[PDB]
C-alpha cells in the first residue's frame, strides 16, 4: 500500500539531508590537513578557523545518520538486518571513523600541546576519510545488489565487495564531499583562508566532476530507470554551473547551492535505481529484497508516519534556526586565543 | 569461543562503555540547567563560575559519550540480524521515535548554548540548556522504554505467517509496567550520580581551597554547589529506594527467573533470607527482605526455587538450560545494593561539615570524596549488568500473561557470522574504547586539578 513506499521515500529523505548536512562536515574534516600545509601564517589558525565553521553544527546533522539507521530499522527490520550484518566490516570502519571524529572535535582544543593536537588531528581526518569514502561504497554496493539466497543470508565475498564500480563510488563520495566542504568554508569564513579554500576547490572541480558523471553515468546506465536520466541531467547542468563559479568567483552562496544540488542529485540517482528492491540479489531477483515484502505492519507505519510527520518538520524547522544564528562569518582575527592548559600541570 | 558468546561479550562492553558517560550526562544536565537559571535569576557572579566550570565537564564527558552512542544504534543489525527481525517491527518504533523526539533535540542545542554564550539572548540562551535537559530525559525513556519491551513484551502478537511480533498499539508499549519503572529508576540513579560527581568536586575544592591556594572567593562559591550536591544526591537516593521497591514488584511477578537470580535459590521456598556471601554456604542471611522487595509484605510469600522453574520452563517451552549466571547477576545486584553506603554517608557528613556557614578543612575529607566519585558509575553499572544478565537465556522474555509465542533466545538472535571476523570487531572496540576511557578520566583530573579558569571569572 501507500504507506510502503511513502516511508521508503521518507528513508531516502533521511539520508538526502545527511549528506546534504554531514557532506560538508567531512569536508571540513578532509580539508583541514591541506589547510595547515598550504595557508600562510600559523597552520594552527587556519585549522581552528575551519574547524569552527563547522563547530556548533557537526554534532545536529550527525544525527541523521543516527535517525536514518533508526528509520530503516523501524520501517524495513529485514533491510536493516540483511544489509548491516551484511556489511559488516565497511561499517565497522565507518564506525572507526565515527567514533575517533566525535570526542576528536570536542578535544582538540582542551589542552595546549602539539602532540595533543596533532593526535586530535589524526582523530579528526580518520573520522572523515573513512565516512566519505565508505559510505560511497556502500551505496554503491547496494545499487549494484548481494547474493542474496532464497532464505536471506548473504555469504559475502570480497569481489562483491571492492569492485571497480564500488571502488568508483568512493572515490566520488569523497571527491565530492571535499569539493562540497571547499565551497562550504568559502562562504562560511572571511579573509586568505576564503582565497585557500577557493583555490582547493580549483583543483577538486575538474577531477570530481569526472569522477562524479562517470560514477553517475555509470549507475544510470546499468542499473537507472527511465525517469532517473533527469536526475542525472540535473546533477551535470548543477556541476557544470559549480565549476564555473569556483573558477570565476561571483558568488559564494551560488557555488555552494550548485555543489548541493549535485550531492542531493547523486542521493536521489541512488535511490531512484533502487527504488522497487531495497537489497537487489545477485543470484536471483525473486530472492531479492522489496518494499513489498521487508516491510514492517501498516500500523507500524502509520504510527510512525505521525510522528514523522510532526517532527521531521520541527526538526527542521530549528535546525535551519540554527544555521541561521551562526551565519555570521569567521575569520582568523576573530578566533580567540587558545585556552587548552599546558600537559604538565605546574 | 563460539560466535554467541563472543557476540554477547562484544555487545555488553560496548554498552558497559556507553553508560560509564550516559548517568553523568542524564543527571549532570538538569543541575547545570539549575545552576544557569539560579545565576539569572539572582545575577549572582559566584553561580555564573560553577557553570562555566561544571560546563566544561559536563561537555568533555558529552562528547564521549556521544561518541560510544554510535555504535549501539548498528550493533543490532550487525550481531543481531535474527533478533532484528524478529522485534524489529515493534522494537524500531521506540528508536526511532528517540531520534527525532531526543537526539534531534540534545544534540542540536547543546551545540547552540556551547557557542551562544555571547550571542544569543539570557533568556533564549538559558532556554537552549533547558530543553537539553529535557531531551536526554526523554531520550532515556524511549530507549528504556524500547529494553523494557524486551523485559516484559506487551502490545505486540506473534504473527505465524511472517513469523515476527508485530506491534498492536503503540501506547499500551510506551506505557507498559516496567518502562514506567525502569525508567523512573534510571534517571533516579543518573540524578545520585551527578549529584555526588558535583558534591565530592566541590568538597574537595572547597578543602583546598580551604588548606592551599587560600582565597575567600572560590571557597564561597563551592560551598552552595557542594550543598545542592548532596541535596541532589540524598533526593535521590529517596528516589531510588521507592523505585528500586516498585522493580522487585515487577519482577517477581514478570521474571521469576531473574528474581531467584538475586537471590540464588536452589528450591522454592517460602519467606526466603537475603544472604550478603556466598562461596551454597549462604554466609550472613538477611530476612525481611525479599518477600518486602517481592510484595511489599514481611511474610506470607513463596518464591519459585531455581531448580523448579527450571523443569516449569522445560516443560513449557522445551528443552533448554533456562539458569542465567548466577554468580554474575547474584554479585552485581550484591554491589548495585550495597554501592549505595558510600554516596549517601558521604552526603551526610559533607552536609554536617558545611553546617552553620563552616568550612572543611580535613585532609580525609578530601579522600572521602574522591573515593565516592566511582561508586555511582560502578552502581550504575552493576544494575544495568544484573537485569540484562539477568535474563541471559532469553533475549526477548516470554510474558506470563501475554502472548506466549512472543520470545526468543540468544542463540536464536545472533547474526550468521565467522568467529574470526567478529573476533577482530570486539578487539578493535575494546581497546579503542579504552584508550577514549583512559584519556576522559585523565581530562577530567586535569580540569578538575584546575577548577575555575581565569577568563571565566567576569560574566560580561
Ligand atoms: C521535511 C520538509 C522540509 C525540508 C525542506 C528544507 C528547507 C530548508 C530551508 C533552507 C533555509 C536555510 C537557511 C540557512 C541559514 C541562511 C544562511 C545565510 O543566509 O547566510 C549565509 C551565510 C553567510 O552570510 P553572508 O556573510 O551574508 O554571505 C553572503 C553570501 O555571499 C551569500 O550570498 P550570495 O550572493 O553568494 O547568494 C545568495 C544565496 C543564493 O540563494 C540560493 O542559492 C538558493 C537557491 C535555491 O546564497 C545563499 O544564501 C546560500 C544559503 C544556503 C541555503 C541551503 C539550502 C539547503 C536546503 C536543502 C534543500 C534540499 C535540496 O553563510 C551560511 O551560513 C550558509 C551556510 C549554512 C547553510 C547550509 C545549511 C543547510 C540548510 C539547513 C537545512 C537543514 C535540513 C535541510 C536538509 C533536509 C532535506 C530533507
Ligand atoms: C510526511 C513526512 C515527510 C515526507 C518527506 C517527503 C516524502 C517523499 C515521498 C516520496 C513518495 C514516492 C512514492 C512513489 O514513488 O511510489 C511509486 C509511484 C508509482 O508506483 P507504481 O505503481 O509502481 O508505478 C507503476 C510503474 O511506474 C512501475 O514500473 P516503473 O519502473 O516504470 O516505475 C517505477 C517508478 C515510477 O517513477 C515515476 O513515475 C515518478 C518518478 C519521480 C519520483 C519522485 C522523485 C523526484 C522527487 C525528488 C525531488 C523532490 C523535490 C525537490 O518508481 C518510482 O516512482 C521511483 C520513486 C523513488 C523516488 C525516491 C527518491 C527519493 C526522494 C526523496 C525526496 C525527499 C525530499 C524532501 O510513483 C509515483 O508516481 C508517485 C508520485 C511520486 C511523486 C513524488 C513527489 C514528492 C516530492 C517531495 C516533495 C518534498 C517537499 C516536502
Ligand atoms: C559497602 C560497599 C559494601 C561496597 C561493597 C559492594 C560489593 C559487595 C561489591 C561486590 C563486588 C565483587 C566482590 C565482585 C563483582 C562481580 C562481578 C562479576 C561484577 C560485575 C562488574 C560490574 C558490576 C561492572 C563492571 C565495572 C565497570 C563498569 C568498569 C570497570 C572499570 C573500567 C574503566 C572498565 C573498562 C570497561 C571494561 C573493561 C568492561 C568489561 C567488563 C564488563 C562490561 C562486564 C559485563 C559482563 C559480564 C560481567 C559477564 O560476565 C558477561 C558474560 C557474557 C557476556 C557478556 C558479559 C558482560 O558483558
Ligand atoms: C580470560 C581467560 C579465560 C580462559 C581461562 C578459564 C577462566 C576460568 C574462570 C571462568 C569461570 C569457570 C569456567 C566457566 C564455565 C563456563 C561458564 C559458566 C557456565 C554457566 O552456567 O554460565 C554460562 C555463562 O556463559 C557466559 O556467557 C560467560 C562465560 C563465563 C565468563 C563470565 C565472566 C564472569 C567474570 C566477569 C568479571 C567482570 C570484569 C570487569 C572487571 C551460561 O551458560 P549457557 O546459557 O551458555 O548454557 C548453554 C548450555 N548448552
Ligand atoms: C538511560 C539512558 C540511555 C540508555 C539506556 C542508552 N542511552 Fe544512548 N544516550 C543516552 C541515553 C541512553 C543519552 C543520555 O541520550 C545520550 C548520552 C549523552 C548523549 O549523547 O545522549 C545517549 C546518546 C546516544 C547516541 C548518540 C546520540 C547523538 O548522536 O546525539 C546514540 C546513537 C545512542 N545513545 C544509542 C543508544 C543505544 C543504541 C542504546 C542501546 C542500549 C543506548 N543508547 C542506551
Ligand atoms: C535500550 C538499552 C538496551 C538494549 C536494547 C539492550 C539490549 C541488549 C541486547 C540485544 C543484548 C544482546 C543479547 C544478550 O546479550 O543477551 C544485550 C546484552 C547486554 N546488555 Fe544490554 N541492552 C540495553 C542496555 C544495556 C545497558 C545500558 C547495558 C550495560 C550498561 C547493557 C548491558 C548488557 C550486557 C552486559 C549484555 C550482555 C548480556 C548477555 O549476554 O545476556 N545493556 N542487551
Ligand atoms: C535498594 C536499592 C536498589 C534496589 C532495590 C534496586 C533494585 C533494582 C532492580 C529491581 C532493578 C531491576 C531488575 C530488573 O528489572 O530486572 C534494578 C536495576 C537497576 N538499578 Fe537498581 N536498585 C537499587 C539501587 C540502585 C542504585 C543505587 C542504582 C544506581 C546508582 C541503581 C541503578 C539501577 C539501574 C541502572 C538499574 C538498571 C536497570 C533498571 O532499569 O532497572 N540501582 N535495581
Amino acid at each position: 500500500m501507500v504507506l510502503q513506499e511513502l516511508w521508503f521515500g521518507v528513508i531516502a529523505a533521511l539520508f538526502l539531508g545527511f549528506f546534504i548536512l554531514e557532506g560538508f562536515d567531512f569536508g571540513v574534516g578532509m580539508l583541514m590537513a591541506p589547510f595547515a600545509h598550504v595557508g600562510m601564517g600559523d597552520p594552527e589558525t587556519h585549522r581552528r578557523t575551519a574547524l569552527n565553521t563547522i563547530g556548533p553544527v557537526w554534532d545536529g546533522n550527525e544525527v541523521w545518520l543516527i535517525t536514518a539507521g533508526a528509520a530503516i530499522f523501524a520501517a524495513f527490520p529485514g533491510w536493516y538486518a540483511t544489509v548491516f550484518s551484511a556489511l559488516y566490516l565497511p561499517l565497522l570502519a565507518i564506525l572507526f571513523g565515527m567514533i575517533l571524529r566525535a570526542v576528536a572535535i570536542e578535544w582538540r582544543g582542551k589542552i595546549d600541546d602539539p602532540k595533543w593536537r596533532t593526535g586530535a588531528d589524526f582523530g579528526i581526518a580518520a573520522g572523515s576519510w573513512l565516512p566519505a569514502l565508505l559510505w560511497g561504497v556502500a551505496f554503491a554496493i547496494l545499487v549494484r545488489g548481494l547474493p542474496v539466497d532464497a532464505n536471506g543470508h548473504v555469504a559475502l565475498s570480497i569481489p562483491d565487495v571492492l569492485n571497480a564500480y564500488t571502488l568508483l563510488g568512493g572515490l566520488a563520495t569523497a571527491g565530492l564531499f571535499s569539493l562540497y566542504g571547499a565551497v562550504f568554508i568559502a562562504l562560511k569564513t572571511s579573509g586568505p583562508i576564503r582565497d585557500d579554500a577557493y583555490r582547493f576547490a580549483v583543483w577538486l572541480s575538474l577531477p570530481v566532476a569526472g569522477l562524479v558523471a562517470g560514477f553517475g553515468l555509470w549507475t544510470q546506465l546499468a542499473y537507472g530507470k527511465d525517469w532517473t536520466w533527469l536526475v542525472l541531467a540535473v546533477a551535470g547542468c548543477a556541476q557544470a554551473a559549480a565549476t564555473v563559479l569556483v573558477w570565476r568567483r561571483v558568488s559564494d552562496g551560488w557555488a555552494f547551492m550548485c555543489t548541493l544540488i549535485v550531492v542531493a542529485a547523486v542521493v536521489v540517482l541512488l535511490f531512484g535505481a533502487l527504488y522497487p528492491n531495497l537489497v537487489p540479489s545477485t543470484l536471483n531477483p525473486q530472492w531479492s529484497l522489496t518494499i513489498h515484502n521487508a516491510s514492517s505492519t501498516p500500523y507500524t507505519l502509520k504510527i510512525m508516519t505521525w510522528v514523522t510527520a510532526f517532527f521531521a518538520p520541527l526538526t527542521v524547522a530549528y535546525q535551519t534556526w540554527t544555521y541561521w544564528v551562526f551565519r555570521q562569518r569567521i575569520s582568523a582575527e576573530r578566533i580567540p586565543p587558545p585556552t587548552g592548559l599546558a600537559r604538565r600541570a605546574p | 569461543m563460539n560466535v554467541v558468546d563472543i557476540s554477547r561479550w562484544q555487545f555488553g562492553i560496548t554498552t558497559v562503555y556507553h553508560f560509564i558517560f550516559v548517568p553523568l550526562t542524564i543527571g549532570l544536565a538538569p543541575l547545570i540547567a539549575v545552576m544557569q537559571t539560579l545565576w539569572v535569576v539572582t545575577d549572582n557572579p559566584a553561580w555564573y563560575r560553577l557553570t562555566k566550570f561544571f560546563g566544561k565537564l559536563f561537555l568533555i564527558n558529552f562528547a564521549i559519550g556521544v561518541a560510544t552512542g554510535i555504535v549501539q544504534e548498528f550493533q543490532f543489525g550487525m550481531n543481531w540480524s535474527e533478533y532484528s527481525r524478529f522485534v524489529g517491527d515493534v522494537f524500531g518504533a521506540p528508536l526511532a521515535m528517540e531520534g527525532l523526539a531526543a537526539f534531534f533535540f540534545e544534540s542540536t542545542f547543546i551545540g547552540l548554548w556551547i557557542f551562544g554564550w555571547n550571542r544569543l539572548p539570557r533568556l533564549v540562551h538559558l532556554a537552549c540548556i533547558w530543553i537539553v535537559a529535557i531531551a536526554v530525559n526523554v531520550s532515556a525513556f524511549f530507549i528504556i522504554a524500547a529494553n523494557s519491551f524486551m523485559q516484559h513484551p506487551v502490545g505486540a502478537h506473534y504473527n505465524p505467517t511472517t513469523g515476527r511480533a508485530e506491534l498492536s498499539s503503540i501506547v499500551v508499549l510506551l506505557t507498559n509496567n516496567t518502562a514506567q519503572a525502569a525508567f523512573t529508576h534510571t534517571v533516579s540513579g543518573a540524578l545520585l550520580t551527578a549529584g555526588t560527581f558535583v558534591a565530592a568536586v566541590s568538597a574537595w575544592w572547597l578543602v583546598r581551597s580551604s588548606t592551599t591556594h587560600a582565597d575567600s572567593d572560590t571557597q564561597a562559591m563551592y560551598r552552595p554547589a557542594t550543598i545542592l550536591g548532596c541535596w541532589v544526591a540524598l533526593a535521590a537516593t529517596a528516589g531510588l529506594l521507592f523505585t528500586g521497591d516498585h522493580q522487585g514488584k515487577l519482577m517477581f511477578q514478570q521474571q521469576p527467573m531473574k528474581m531467584a537470580s538475586a537471590e540464588s535459590l536452589c528450591d522454592t521456598q517460602t519467606d526466603p533470607n537475603f544472604s550478603v556471601l556466598t562461596v551454597l554456604t549462604r554466609v550472613i542471611e538477611v530476612p525481611y527482605v525479599l518477600p518486602f522487595l517481592a510484595e511489599g509484605r514481611i511474610s506470607g510469600v513463596t518464591l519459585q526455587g531455581i531448580r523448579d522453574l527450571q523443569q516449569e520452563y522445560q516443560q513449557r517451552f522445551g528443552p533448554n538450560d533456562y539458569r542465567p549466571n548466577l554468580f554474575v547477576t547474584y554479585w552485581s545486584f550484591r554491589m548495585m545494593i550495597g554501592l549505595m553506603a558510600i554516596p549517601v554517608l558521604f552526603a551526610l557528613i559533607a552536609l554536617w561539615l558545611t553546617r552553620g556557614g563552616q568550612i572543611p578543612n580535613q585532609r580525609w575529607f578530601s579522600w572521602l570524596a574522591l573515593l565516592t566519585m566511582p561508586a555511582p558509575f560502578l552502581a550504575n553499572s552493576a544494575g544495568w549488568v544484573f537485569t540484562e544478565m539477568g535474563r541471559q537465556p532469553w533475549v526477548v522474555v516470554p510474558n506470563p500473561t501475554g502472548d506466549q509465542l512472543v520470545r526468543l533466545t540468544v542463540k536464536a538472535g545472533v547474526s550468521d557470522h565467522s568467529a574470526t571476523v567478529v573476533a577482530t570487531s570486539l578487539l578493535m572496540f575494546t581497546l579503542v574504547y579504552a584508550v577514549l576511557a583512559v584519556i576522559w578520566c585523565w581530562l577530567l583530573k586535569r580540569y578538575i586539578v584546575e577548577g575555575p579558569l581565569e577568563h571565566d571569572a567576569e560574566p560580561a
